[PDB]
């Protein structure tokens, strides 16, 4: 029903370096955005619920913004850890929709 | 020209004067049914807005519902463990004015504690549980730790926090649920504070419990954060509701609700607007007309001339126009009817209702009787 | 140790029938809601079934929505899948999923708060 | 052609603002007779004495023991004689009290194990012997022991039932331990529908009948069906019995004026005033069958006939019905109002009394209003017809 | 030629020749301070200025009619709360003073003149001005009883506070006992408070807080300050008055211009007996009315000359009716509040009906007196005539 | 004076059977009416005073009710210790009016 | 706790006698007491009573006239003088004590403590 | 420029007998008057501030009130240890103004 | 414990200039208020100047205007006065005054807590 629009396909950054993930929507959903990163070969984790209430374990750099209309995943200091796959999804009314991946990789 | 059945009016010069169609200015009558085609209606029966809020069993289904006017019903009841609200009417307010249950989660650190605690009174399907929007925390193996945690607001809007206390009935149980003798809890912002220390004594069982929890609220601005600092007797909260300012309000009525279309809701029921004044009830939501004490105020060969007849009637259907049909919207307001005896804000609750509604009574007494005595100056002076 | 084990996966033939079982272990089962999730070799996540604690609002996807079926069983903590009818569209990697709000009367506003590393369905000859 | 008169009034209208008329008549008054008089209503006179006081039973009030009353006079001379205490809402169970309307008391027999009952202080004199409130049981520690008390009391009756307690709050941890035999107490009063739990406050305060310590007085209204319990560790001012809730007509008036003989059916605190007339200018607190305040000392209602200096009797009659009509309208038909909010105040509070002040002015400013376009509007309407007839 | 459209009771519209307005719909922006005494509260709230902020050292001793207080006032120093905020602003806004008066405490065996980092006075750290933070001295903190008469003519205010740490630690080392408590007491009155120990979030890097009270001492009564620890003293007492004060907030310029009305956004003129500029008056001012525009009709009928005894009749009496209607207003001083930052939730709501059922009121009256004035005002020009 | 009327001049009950007694006044009394229990050859002792207030040491068999103007006086497992006679009196009014007795023996 | 009486004889008609009643156990100068006479198998009938103060008295309308009921609060005694006796008043006495804790009036109260009575017979 | 008065200019008394000096202002200060005691041959020490405030080791038979528009200082029983010179000062304007002395001498 | 000790002072002709110094020492000196008054030889006190702490506002007699200068040095607690033009009608003792608010922005509302024992200034042939 509703379709999630992820705006990077593909994105490589540096050690260290700041990285934004844009999530967008069809219709209006009440703040109910989910982030998911999947490494290759295992389950996705989920780790932002709400758009801004981070999950326990979940490190400090990732954050989660209302950019008036868009929703943004930010990584502050980018790790070799940090290479996934991340989806958004959305909760208020279902079927869920998962949006197309935004793959990145290390320089 | 003249009539066989007449009618009689009031006047300012004359107290009862005949005439031929005297309308009707109040309404005395009602449906009996609640219409909800152009506001948004809840029906809660067997529940609160307190109950739907916490989230007792009989409840559920009312969590994540917005509505404009939430209906309460005489039969309604409590069915898990026994709470005290402090200021239930502020609470009330607030939650019925910002029209919206809409619960997000938060993970709270919680360190060392056990989670999820469930009571026998609060029974879910087949199992035992608790409130579904509250954590009761106790002690995990016999230790209960100090708690510090946290929580910033990084969105656009206000976050409205329910927390608790829980005062048990006796030392031991004390013990037995949290380690300390003499648990205190302190939950602040940037702005407010608020410390509690829970009370240990006997109290009448409620579904076989003599212990209590009080219900305490905190809101939290857009660049705000809330603290919590408790080191026992703590119902923690599992998230925050959003606040709203809008059009909501809440009302008492035993009706049935139906399909059909009305904007004026009372107590008795949907009632017609077009009238400026009402006889059924004080409280009231939506356009509604005002409310009066009084049973009822009534406003005024051969050949013919078109003109004159014309004229006049266009003169009294230009009076009626500014009467009849434009009414005011008034959605939340206070409370007009008390079950209990409290004291100094109950009487001037009282006192204001009764003053306005005097003096709305004097206004309509005054009015008919001004209009009635233009209109027969003026129909006289056409002739 | 808060977990979720599948079983029941395999290769059969299109027109055939098929049965899952997730069995959950180290939380409260009648708390929660669960979902299924399969996703292509490939490509991206796919929602099929959701049910919640009493099994009272049962929702499914368009293109599953005749030939599967989804129950639980609270007092052996399972979740099951039936699936009747399979095409080829249908070869994947399925994940049980579990909610993450406690005591949820709908399966709307809430989000996947574990998973389960999921079985793999083949449809072909 | 009309007639005139030697004499003359000037009324008000809305075209003009002096007219001379022929007789005019006063819609405000000005005068009370200076006594409460009771003939239609029952008056119970409070000298030296409080309402609370003759409620907890002070000493000089012990003649206000079971009775009735439809308004309670409280005069300036009132003082106490006992225990100092204080009520944490006092102005609440004052209003409570005084719209219930009765006194009446039942006795009940509270358990109470293994404590001393009926202290008595020597700041309440009653006859030739120390004593205290009659309507309230000091508790006292016997032999050094002061064992925990949990006492239950159910509501069979079909009516509410009032419970008056209280927490003693010593000076010193010395006094304390000498009456309660307990470092801290705490004190627990619930019912199924509400809960009260006190802890006392250990403090020195200036001596009243030298007397260092104070007295906090709490109220309980327990409805039929449901049971009060009392859990107390310490520092409890038992109850000796239940007080009955009543609905009715009554309130209570602070004035000093004599109460004589006379069927006065409006009472105001400088006296009874009559109600013929719609409005008044004497006082904003009333009590029964009272015409409105404003703030004007004249308002008059020409009930006459413009004037500038054989006989028809049909139009001379008409005009008569017509204004005797209009004034049947007027004098004498007259709202009751009972138990009306305070409109005095002898301290500074805050937001609540800043409330009442306002919504008291609105009220008095409107009603003001109201009273002059009604007297213009009539005499405009009484010119106008009158000079119709001609 | 020009013409004006009025309402009467019979008709909506009838074109007359000419027609003044009862409204005013429009102010100068500015609170102008001829007749009134006004005080300008830059960066300063009135609490702050009760106590003794580092700067808001200017406002003390000071005297005023109305304050104004603007929407970029902040505190500079240490974070307090007021339990009941509200009446205390009330309270001293009211009373249209502030005189300090000294007094000799006999405070025994303790550590005044306590100062704090959140406080700097040009150069060093500092406290409040009229209070008086007592801590320990060589670890030890004796109990304080203190008394003071009231031998004057007149109702004595006194600000004490208490102080809540964060930890158990800085309470020990503050004040040596582990809890302390507070009793303030008369003959008529008492407050006995008690400290709440945990953290808080920090304003200007401090997690403590202090919370502040007030007590009233009438003539004939005695102050009596029983403490054990966490006690803020009080360095003296303010001066109570009954009289005409109130506070506004504002922020519009102060200037030299002179009117009786003043509104938080200017002085209006108050010939007129309406307004519809704001809710919030000062002084002789207009009612308030939902309505924009209301006209008087102030002459005859409009269809498209010896007679001057008709010609005065006339004027006479339509002047004489505008001279009952304009110019004549009521003076009020200090009333409820009309504007709120927070939900707070009864007592609020209640607030707000009353003010509604003011407006509404008015309005209606407003409406209705026009209605009448001007059908009797055309009815009686058509007599003359 | 306010005449006291009691209903059974004479009732005889089983042991453990429910024994109820009734009294009505000529008057209105505000709930103002006490029982009184007196065994051949002793004195008066009172059970129930405010016809609603069992006094300490009363065994609690004994219950005291107002219905319908009248009230009445309850034993709910009549044991042999209780035949005696049984009175009613007021208290509104101090004329002082003892009711006629009712006694009570068992089989 | 106790009150016990004293006085009791067999007098001829029209002669005088005099009871007196003494309490202990209790704070006397609290509480009001009346006395209660009962004739042989016939009833309990209401003679007199006395308050704390001895400010309100009041008799039965058989009695009137002839029969004085006073109080003494140090010795704590409470006496009836009996003066123009007939044969109706040939009874036992009870000494009863009330129930409120200090009472202005005699109404509004129970009779929480009785003595064991005295005899008294008016015949020739 | 406030012309403070004192009287009388020169007092004697027994000791213990009551001793009162009186001060006037020429305009309204608003009870803002300080007393002032000096010893021949010493600094002045003030003894009231505020009329009514007395100064910390000043001894309680000095009191100060304000009759009327006058303002008095009464020494109740005195010594010979209070033989000085008294002043009156105001502090409303900022200009002190001290009045002249009232010398006292014992007998 | 707490004086103000004067030094200073002596015997200058007329139309000579002199600077007189006041120390403080047991205070805290940056928050009181200190003034400067003189008394002449069994005449009476007269207020000669003040000031307040961060030296905002100053006040002079009217009889020592244009004349007469003090100043303030809080880091040395001290308190300084200087004297241009000199008549006979300045012979007097000196004395060295503390305030009492604790804090005034303002020098009025206040009283003299403490004296110095003054410092004797004669002017003469
Ligand atoms: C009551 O009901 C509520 C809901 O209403 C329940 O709350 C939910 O509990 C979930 C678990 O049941 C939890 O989701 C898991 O979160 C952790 C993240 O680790 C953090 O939590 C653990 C657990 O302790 C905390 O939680 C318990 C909950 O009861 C509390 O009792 C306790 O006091 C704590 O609050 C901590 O140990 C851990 O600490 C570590 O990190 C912090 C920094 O964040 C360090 O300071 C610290 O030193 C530690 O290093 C964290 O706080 C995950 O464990 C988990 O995800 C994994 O779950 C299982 C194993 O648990 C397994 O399938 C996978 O684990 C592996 O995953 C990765 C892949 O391999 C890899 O990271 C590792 O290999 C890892 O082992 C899986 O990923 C879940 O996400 C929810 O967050 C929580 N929800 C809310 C809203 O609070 C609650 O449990 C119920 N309680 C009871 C008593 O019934
Ligand atoms: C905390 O601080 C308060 C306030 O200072 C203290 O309270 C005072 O306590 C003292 C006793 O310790 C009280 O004094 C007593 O007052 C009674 C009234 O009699 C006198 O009343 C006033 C003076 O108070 C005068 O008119 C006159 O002196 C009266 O005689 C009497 O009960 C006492 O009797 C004594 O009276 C005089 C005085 O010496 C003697 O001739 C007698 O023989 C006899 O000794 C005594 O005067 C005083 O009133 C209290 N003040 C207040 C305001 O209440 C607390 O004690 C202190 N400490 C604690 C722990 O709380
Ligand atoms: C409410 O009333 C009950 C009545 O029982 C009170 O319970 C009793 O409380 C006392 C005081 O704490 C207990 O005495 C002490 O208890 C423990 C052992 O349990 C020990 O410290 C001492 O040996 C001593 O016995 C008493 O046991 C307890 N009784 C029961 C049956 O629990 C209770 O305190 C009252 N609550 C309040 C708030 O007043």
């Amino acid at each position: 029903d509703i379709v999630m629009t992820q705006s990077p396909p593909s994105l490589s950054a540096t050690v260290g370096d700041r990285v934004t993930i844009t999530c967008r929507a069809s219709q209006s959903i009440s703040n109910y955005l989910n982030w998911y990163q999947q490494k290759p070969g295992k389950a996705p984790k989920l780790l932002i619920s709400g758009a801004s209430s981070l999950q326990l374990g979940v490190p400090s750099r990732f954050s989660g913004s209302e950019s008036g209309t868009d929703f943004t995943l930010t990584i502050s200091s980018l790790q070799p850890e940090d290479c996934a796959t991340y989806y958004c999804q959305q909760g208020y009314i279902m079927p869920g929709t998962f949006g197309q991946g935004t793959k990145v990789d290390i320089k | 020209h003249a009539v066989p059945n007449g009618t009689i009016v009031k006047t300012i010069t004359n107290d009862r004067i005949e005439v031929t169609n005297a309308t009707e200015l109040v309404q005395n009558s009602s449906i009996g049914e609640i219409c909800g085609s152009p506001h948004q209606i809840l029906d809660g029966g067997n529940c609160t807005l307190i109950d739907a809020l916490l989230g007792d069993p009989q409840c559920d289904g009312f969590q994540n519902k917005e509505w404009d006017l939430f209906v309460e019903r005489s039969r309604a009841n409590s069915n898990c463990y026994p709470y005290d609200v402090p200021d239930y009417a502020s609470l009330r307010s607030l939650v019925a004015s910002s029209g919206t249950l809409e619960f997000k989660n938060e993970s709270f650190n919680w360190t060392g504690v056990k989670q999820n605690g469930t009571s026998s009174a609060c029974i879910r399907g087949s199992s035992s549980s608790f409130f579904s929007r509250l954590n009761w925390l106790t002690s995990l193996n016999n230790i209960y730790p100090a708690q510090n945690v946290t929580m910033p607001n990084k969105e656009q809007f206000d976050k409205l926090y329910i927390w608790g206390v829980h005062h048990p009935d006796t030392d031991k149980n004390q013990i037995s649920l949290f380690a300390q003798s003499s648990g205190r809890i302190t939950v602040s912002t940037k702005r407010s504070q608020q410390a509690v220390i829970p009370n240990i004594g006997s109290r009448p069982r409620i579904r076989d419990i003599p212990s209590r929890i009080s219900i305490y609220w905190t809101i939290v601005k857009p660049g705000d954060i809330l603290l919590i600092n408790s080191t026992g007797n703590l119902i923690a909260p599992r998230g925050y509701f959003k606040i709203r300012s809008g059009k909501s309000s809440i009302m008492r009525s035993d009706a049935p609700i139906g399909k059909c279309k009305s904007e004026c809701i009372t107590p008795n029921g949907s009632i017609p607007n077009d009238k400026p004044f009402q006889n059924v009830n004080r409280i009231t939501y939506g356009a509604c007309p005002r409310y009066v004490k009084q049973s009822t105020l009534k406003l005024a060969g051969q050949a013919a001339d078109l003109k004159s007849t014309q004229a006049a009637i266009d003169q009294i259907n230009g009076i009626l126009n500014r009467l009849i049909g434009k009414t005011n919207e008034k959605f939340h307001q206070i409370e007009k009817e008390f079950s209990e005896v409290e004291g100094r804000v109950q009487d001037l609750e009282k006192y204001v209702e009764d003053t306005k509604i005097d003096l709305w009574s004097y206004n309509a007494e005054l009015l008919v009787a001004l209009i009635n005595q233009h209109t027969i100056d003026l129909t006289d002076s056409e002739m | 140790e808060v977990q979720l084990v599948e079983s029941g996966g395999g290769l059969v033939q299109p027109g055939r029938s098929l049965r899952l079982s997730c069995a959950a272990s180290g939380f409260t089962f009648h708390n929660y809601a669960m979902h299924w999730v399969r996703q292509a070799p490939g490509k991206g996540l796919d929602w099929v079934t959701g049910i919640t604690w009493n099994s009272v609002n049962v929702d499914y996807a368009d293109s599953v929505k005749g030939r599967f079926t989804i129950s639980r069983d609270n007092a052996k903590n399972s979740l099951y899948l039936q699936m009747n009818s399979l095409r080829a569209e249908d070869t994947a990697l399925y994940y049980c999923v579990k909610g993450q709000v406690w005591s949820g009367y709908y399966l709307t506003h809430d989000a996947f708060d574990l998973w389960g590393q999921g079985t793999t369905v083949t449809v072909s000859g």
